RNA sequence: GCGUAGCAUGCUACGUCAUUCUCCUAAGAAGCUA
RNA sequence: UAAUAGCUUCUUAGGAGAAUGACGUAGCAUGCUACGC
């Protein structure tokens, strides 16, 4: 049976760098419960795999960022890093691509579900997520399409959509090349068989699908987190048109997403010793840790200072009540101490000194409210930089 | 649960358990209070009783903080330490508590039963925080005195309009009037539960009470009544907001030719505008409450809240405002129960109107541009703190006179209270003097004012009328019937009845007597509007018949008699008891 | 630090206005929100100060809301 | 550590120390070792319950402090925010902000939002001739560190009053406070 | 612990041991009584362990029972709330118009999006500016969804009543847009 | 030489307690990301 | 009014395990001594 569902639109009260309002989709429990029961095994299996294309469940601490970046550079020949942007990603996504993502996620149910069971699960997904009734200010509207950001499988379906767009860009790049200019005889035959498998074949050719997958993994290595993507592509092939470039992504998003991807939000890095320019809002820098060089992610110092200065509750302003609040921010701001800019390195020391001042005045206020100090105080380790240095060391 | 010490405003977490109001006390102040008085119970976030399996020790010098709780001398964990020691009492914020020297007046305020007179003169000349605490505990004691009134029951019912009463043997009997209510019981087997809210009033013949109820339940003989209790709320605002003298009028605006009648009080209006709060003291019927309405006509745009402690005074003020102010922009705020019948001619109970009249007790939290408190003699420091808390304002004006009758003060029964200790406002009036003062009687005739300028005021008032010779002083013995616990003088009422058909122009004179019992029972025998002396204050009538019921210290009170006679407008007949009181006034023969 | 002192003062000012139930009047709250957001998204100090004058005029226009004399005598 | 079980353990340890200083042989030495162990075990149990009790004391202290401070901070949210706002306003020391605040203290507050566009309308109430004399020079009006052209002066009766009628002698009969409508120049 | 007779056995063994030590009993009897006291205390603490487990599992069972009773008395409340909501929504229905449009259906099935559009008796129009107001519902009556509606009320974004004379080209800046107009089907 | 009894030393099993560590779960507070 | 998912910090409680130490009991191995054969 198909259960239609109403999803609320909730305004998001959080810190941001732009003044446009952000809205999330609160989906009903009747949809979330069944979508969990349908997808959670695969979703937890994706979140527990290390070294794959979809980096979900991979921590950035204890060398997780360095491991991710070393898996992206998986033996590519002339590596250049690339990153693109999806403008209006959750609201311009076509219904065909969302249905594609839902059908790709549902390929794991080849034994537990029948054909009709999988169809009615897809229909429930479409009725509750894709084209639903939306409660926006006490009024029911119809959502025209696009993914809602509150379903159970949001980041994972978004990752499927991102991988699909990248594969489409590579297919278009390889097919739109001349063919008489391709010097490599292997890539010319690959293009010929790609056209055969696209427009002259109706049954799946698993041998060529494996061959093209191997080609993409060899020359177009990817790292996907649901709309962020780092690619470590072969620069020579991409210059010859044998592998997708930024212009191919722009073309694909123009004719398949109904958006224009300006090249001012897409970055290219010719030097691997600097890492990706930005992935998950973190810049990357190569530091000498211990005796070897590793990649550490540092955030925008403006973001950390804004999180310290502006809060969403009146009781987060006391400071002495929230020392863990600043310990977490110092954990996030630790890699700034390796930045060559001293004003960036001073943010971590500022947070450590504020933690020490907060503990000093907390102990003063506690000794005032009583006449005895606390017997056990282990707060001294939060203004020592070793507690935060061990946060980015691969021993754990 | 922390707070501020009452007499030093340091931080604290201790309270005195034995005190009725349970006030916060810092460590030094709490030690000073408990080591010297008989109060030996201190409530922290947890009470300081001993936490044995079963033990009842409350004295704080006996206890220790042992293990994780407060334990007595021979129940403590072997590891101590003493609570009440080192010149302090152990509590939160222990090493920031500065004591005081006001732990000598606070002991007297907490200990005293408000029976003597000196307790009031120490409860009104102390510091500002103690002025609030003393008023709070005085109201608490006045409320808890009602708990000692005898439990009632019903004898039988021959007539369903007049209940029969039976008090419990061995307890005092409360007075029967409108101010006191009752709530019942049916405790036979079988419903120890309330049976409604009733009220009583005595009957003239035999033993009977012509009752009233909120519902229509009958009493099977086991059903009975007990007087309920009014819990007293805490108060925070100062009794008087501190005064500041502005250079020029701020927040108020004058008018264009205010009137031809209020042209004399213009300087006092400007003085009111200049100062933060002002006090107007004048003999009765000289233009005090007709000064407030003139002030309203002088500051037309200013929102004004008029308030008073009584209902029959604010009703007279409402009538005067209706006579003068535009009636469209007025109000009248009444309590939910509305025990007395209030003034229903304006749009009643609309707080957000420009001119708003209310009693002190029913004041709603709001703002204003000037608040006019009236008849401050009736008001205690509780009323001043209430009006200073609920109503924010830019300018305050207190109008009233100390020589009129003060607040009831039911607990006071020894000695007399001088005017300068009625409340803070009267103390200010008598100590340094009023800010505005107008002595010239514009209401009462020449004879009654020329006699009242000998009783209370030391030959101060000239006045303006002609003595119409309708001021009468009667000689009549007036035998006593102490019936309702307030006296009734049947033969004096008989004198009035036998000489109210001989006075064709006196058919509408209001009947005034100090005792509410005779004042209420007179309605059958003569039919005139009736009024007690306490509520007659602030209201004028064209003709007054005053009857001194019995010779006592209540009816022979010069303040009460002076506020009684001076409500007349053209003539007054009064029958007297005291050979002195009838002789000190100069009236006609009879 | 003068540009960043203006951007925090506007945050506190709009918090005060929200506490004073300016949010109930949608036409006034829209202008207050516009001024606050344009102060936060500012590169020039003079523009931010002009918009701060306009935003403080909302607080100063309501007579019965705040006690200016008491607030300015605590400094 | 000033407790009974530590007194027993300490005197047993001192007795064993003296005995092992003598330490001849052998059964008394082993029995004293066992007595030291059995006293130490009871002292250690007492110390463990002591530490459990003091850990729960610290739990209670921290929790009560957090509750008290949180309720105190949430209680005083309006006055604290207003005091913080005016502290920050004073620290800025802008000449326009100081001007409008000083006028607001006198009561010369605006009736609408002060406009930024040129030739836009400002309505401001002036409550006395003192505030008019400083701010208004001729037909010019100085406010918010800016010059405005006076357009229309009215009273609380909404009666139009000419700029010639505002003086030391005629205004004391007028219907103050005036309301001045001006345009940004 | 104290209820069980293991404490009694320990207490009598300890009393006998102390009495014989004070009486100067021989070394063999002293060792015998020491061994008996040791095994008595062993049984005592061994059963005290079972008592610890008893009280621990009893408190866990009681907490589980309290939680289950609470979650079963909170289920009935939401069941009743859902039932009352559903039945009030039933009572809101325009039964005659809905019956007509549902009997006109061939299969008895109709799109949901036409259920208000053909049966709702009240229409709420939210209008952001004056040009839109002039276009869609100017005047006291207008046409929408092939039906005739009569304006019964107009409010602003502040939920304050606005009169139709106040919605003008020059009075538009003084109105708190958007305006919500409520009309009834004629 | 054997049996019984006692003392001392050592190993194993079990029960109880103290300390430290690891993990598994539950509950709560918080931070960041998409 | 406040979504899905991931990671991390801190605190509390419960269970299980490990390690070390302490006591008690039982079993086994050895040395010395007393009695009987
Ligand atoms: C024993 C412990 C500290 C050790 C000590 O030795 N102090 C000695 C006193 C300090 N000197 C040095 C000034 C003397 C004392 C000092 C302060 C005491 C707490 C607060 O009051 C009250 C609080 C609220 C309720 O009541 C419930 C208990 C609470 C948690 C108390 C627990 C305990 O009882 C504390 C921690
Ligand atoms: N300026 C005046 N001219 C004439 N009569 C006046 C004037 N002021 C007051 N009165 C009269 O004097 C009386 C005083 O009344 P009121 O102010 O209520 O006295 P009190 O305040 O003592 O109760 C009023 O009834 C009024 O008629
Ligand atoms: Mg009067
Ligand atoms: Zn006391
Ligand atoms: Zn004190
Ligand atoms: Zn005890």
């Amino acid at each position: 049976n198909v259960i239609p569902t109403i999803t609320q639109m909730n305004l998001k009260y959080a810190i941001s760098a732009k003044n446009r309002a952000r809205t999330v989709a609160g989906v009903s429990i009747c949809s979330t419960m069944t979508n969990r029961q349908f997808h959670q095994k695969l979703l937890k299996s994706i979140a527990a795999t290390r070294g794959a294309t979809v980096v979900i469940g991979t921590s950035k601490f204890y060398g997780g960022w360095h491991n991710m970046l070393k898996t992206v550079y998986s033996d590519v020949e002339n590596p250049h890093l690339m990153g693109w942007d999806y403008p209006k990603c959750d609201r311009a996504m076509p219904n065909m691509l969302r249905i594609m993502a839902s059908l790709v996620l549902a390929r794991k149910h080849t034994t537990c579900c029948s054909l009709s069971h999988r169809f009615y699960r897809l229909a429930n997904e479409c009725a509750q997520v894709l084209s639903e009734m939306v409660m926006c200010g006490g009024s029911l509207y119809v959502k025209p399409g696009g993914t809602s950001s509150g379903d159970a499988t949001t980041a994972y379906a978004n990752s499927v959509f991102n991988i699909c767009q990248a594969v489409t860009a590579n297919v278009n790049a390889l097919l739109s090349t001349d063919g008489n200019k391709i010097a490599d005889k292997y890539v010319r035959n690959l293009q010929h068989r790609l056209y055969e498998c696209l427009y002259r074949n109706r049954d799946v050719d698993t041998d060529f699908v494996n061959e093209f997958y191997a080609y993409l993994r060899k020359h177009f290595s990817m790292m996907i987190l649901s709309d962020d993507a780092v690619v470590c592509f072969n620069s020579t092939y991409a210059s010859q048109g044998l592998v997708a470039s930024i212009k191919n992504f722009k073309s694909v998003l123009y004719y398949q997403n109904n958006v224009f991807m300006s090249e001012a939000k897409c970055w290219t890095e010719t030097d691997l010793t600097k890492g990706p320019h930005e992935f998950c809002s973190q810049h990357t820098m190569l530091v000498k840790q211990g005796d070897d060089y590793v990649y550490l992610p540092y955030p925008d110092p403006s973001r950390i200072l804004g999180a310290g200065c502006f809060v969403d509750d009146i009781v987060k302003t006391d400071g002495t009540l929230m020392i863990e609040r600043f310990v977490s921010l110092a954990i996030d701001a630790y890699p700034l101490t390796k930045h060559p800019n001293q004003e960036y390195a001073d943010v971590f020391h500022l947070y450590l000194q504020y933690i020490r001042k907060l503990h000093d005045e907390l102990t003063g206020h506690m000794l005032d409210m009583y006449s005895v100090m606390l017997t056990n105080d282990n707060t001294s380790r939060y203004w020592e930089p070793e507690f935060y240095e061990a946060m980015y060391t691969p021993h754990t | 649960a922390v707070g501020a010490c009452v007499l030093c405003n340091s931080q604290t977490s201790l309270r005195c358990g034995a005190c009725i109001r349970r006030p916060f006390l810092c460590c030094k102040c709490c030690y000073d209070h408990v080591i010297s008085t008989s109060h030996k119970l201190v409530l922290s976030v947890n009470p300081y009783v001993c936490n044995a399996p079963g033990c009842d020790v409350t004295d704080v010098t006996q206890l220790y903080l042992g293990g994780m709780s407060y334990y007595c001398k021979s129940h403590k964990p072997p590891i101590s330490f003493p609570l009440c020691a080192n010149g302090q009492v152990f509590g939160l914020y222990k090493n920031t508590c500065v004591g005081s020297d006001n732990v000598t007046d606070f002991n007297a305020i907490a200990t005293c039963d408000w029976t003597n007179a000196g307790d009031y003169i120490l409860a009104n000349t102390c510091t500002e925080r103690l002025k609030l605490f003393a008023a709070e505990t005085l109201k608490a004691t006045e409320e808890t005195f009602k708990l000692s009134y005898g439990i009632a029951t019903v004898r039988e019912v021959l007539s369903d309009r007049e209940l029969h009463l039976s008090w419990e043997v061995g307890k005092p009997r409360p007075p029967l009037n409108r101010n006191y209510v009752f709530t019942g019981y049916r405790v036979t087997k079988n419903s120890k539960v309330q049976i409604g809210e009733y009220t009583f009033e005595k009957g003239d013949y035999g033993d009977a009470v012509v009752y009233r109820g909120t519902t229509t339940y009958k009493l099977n003989v086991g059903d009975y009544f007990v007087l309920t209790s009014h819990t007293v709320m805490p108060l925070s605002a100062p009794t008087l907001v501190p005064q500041e003298h502005y250079v020029r009028i701020t927040g108020l605006y004058p008018t264009l030719n205010i009137s031809d009648e209020f042209s004399s009080n213009v300087a006092n209006y400007q003085k009111v505008g200049m100062q933060k709060y002002s006090t107007l003291q004048g003999p009765p019927g000289t233009g005090k409450s007709h000064f407030a309405i003139g002030l309203a006509l002088y500051y037309p745009s200013a929102r004004i809240v008029y308030t008073a402690c009584s209902h029959a005074a604010v009703d007279a003020l409402c009538e005067k405002a209706l006579k003068y102010l535009p009636i469209d922009k007025c109000s009248r705020i009444i309590p939910a129960r509305a025990r007395v019948e209030c003034f229903d001619k304006f749009k009643v109970n609309s707080t957000l109107e420009q001119y708003v009249f209310c009693t002190v007790n029913a004041l709603p939290e709001t703002t204003a541009d000037i608040v006019v408190f009236d008849e401050i003699s009736m008001a205690t420091n509780y009323d001043l703190s209430v009006v200073n808390a609920r109503l924010r304002a830019k300018h305050y004006v207190y109008i009233g006179d100390p020589a009129q009758l003060p607040a009831p003060r039911t607990l006071l029964t020894k000695g007399t209270l001088e005017p300068e200790y009625f409340n803070s406002v009267c103390r200010l009036m008598k100590t340094i003097g009023p800010d505005m003062f107008l002595g010239t009687c514009r209401r009462c005739p020449a004879e009654i004012v020329d006699t009242v300028s000998a009783l209370v005021y030391d030959n101060k008032l000239k006045a303006h009328k002609d003595k119409s010779a309708q001021c009468f002083k009667m000689f009549y013995k007036g035998v006593i019937t102490h019936d309702v616990s307030s006296a009734i003088n049947r033969p004096q009422i008989g004198v009035v009845r036998e000489f109210l058909t001989r006075n064709p122009a006196w058919r509408k004179a209001v009947f005034i007597s100090p005792y509410n019992s005779q004042n209420a029972v007179a309605s059958k025998i003569l039919g005139l509007p009736t009024q007690t002396v306490d509520s007659s204050q602030g209201s004028e009538y064209d003709y007054v018949i005053f009857t001194q019921t019995t010779e006592t210290a209540h009816s022979c009170n010069v303040n009460r008699f002076n506020v009684a006679i001076t409500r007349a407008k053209v003539g007054i007949l009064c029958i007297m008891s005291d050979r002195d009181l009838y002789d000190k006034l100069q009236f006609t023969s009879l | 630090s003068k540009m960043s002192d203006v951007k925090c003062t506007s945050v506190v000012l709009l918090s005060v206005l929200q506490q004073l139930r300016v949010e109930s009047s949608s036409k006034l709250w829209a202008q207050c929100v516009q001024l606050h957001n344009d102060i936060l998204l500012a590169k020039d100090t003079t523009e931010a100060f002009e918009k701060m004058v306009s935003l403080l005029s909302v607080l100063l226009s309501m007579q019965g809301a705040v006690d200016i004399n008491k607030l300015c005598e605590e400094m | 550590s000033s407790l009974p079980s530590y007194a027993a353990f300490a005197t047993a340890q001192e007795a064993y120390e003296q005995a092992v200083a003598n330490g001849d042989s052998e059964v008394v030495l082993k029995k004293l070792k066992k007595s030291l162990n059995v006293a130490k075990s009871e002292f250690d149990r007492d110390a463990a319950m002591q530490r459990k009790l003091e850990k729960m004391a610290d739990q209670a202290m921290t929790q009560m402090y957090k509750q008290a401070r949180s309720e105190d901070k949430r209680a005083k949210v309006t006055s604290a925010m207003q005091t913080m706002l005016f502290t920050m306003l004073r620290k800025l020391d802008n000449d326009a902000l100081n001007n409008i605040i000083n006028n607001a203290r006198d009561g010369c507050v605006p009736l609408n939002i002060i406009p930024l566009t040129t030739a836009a309308k400002l309505m401001v109430v002036i409550p006395d001739y003192n505030t008019y004399k400083n701010t208004c020079d001729g037909t010019t009006f100085t406010y918010a560190s800016a010059l405005w052209e006076i357009q229309q002066v009215v009273d609380a009766d909404s009666k139009i009053v000419q700029l010639s009628e505002i003086s030391m002698d005629n205004s004391p009969n007028l219907a103050w406070p005036l309301i001045v409508t001006a345009l940004r120049a």
